[PDB]
């Protein structure tokens, strides 16, 4: 039962995405859950956006 | 304006108000937020001495 999520958020609210936190992206757009089994993964782009 | 030095600092006492920390969600961006003894998500129902 494998998924994978994808989006673009800024520089420093990378911090955010973590079981137990506060702020404008884990209250209104994107929450994890407290029971999590997973990986998270980031890098810089840039050159591209 | 203006802030103080490292070997000098400074000290100010707050007293009779109301905490509503989400009027800092439009302008300010932290990079560095820890809290110790106390959990991020119960900030919101406590009072504070």
């Amino acid at each position: 039962n494998v998924y994978a999520d994808s989006f673009v958020i800024r520089g420093d609210e990378v911090r955010q995405i973590a079981p137990g936190q506060t702020g404008k992206i884990a209250d209104y757009n994107y929450k994890l859950p407290d029971d999590f089994t997973g990986c998270v993964i980031a890098w810089n782009s840039n050159n591209l956006d | 304006t203006r802030f103080a030095s490292v070997y000098a600092w400074n000290r100010k006492r707050i007293s009779n108000c109301v905490a509503d920390y989400s009027v800092l969600y439009n302008s300010a961006s932290f990079s560095t937020f820890k809290c110790y003894g106390v959990s991020p998500t119960k900030l919101n129902d406590l009072c504070f001495t």
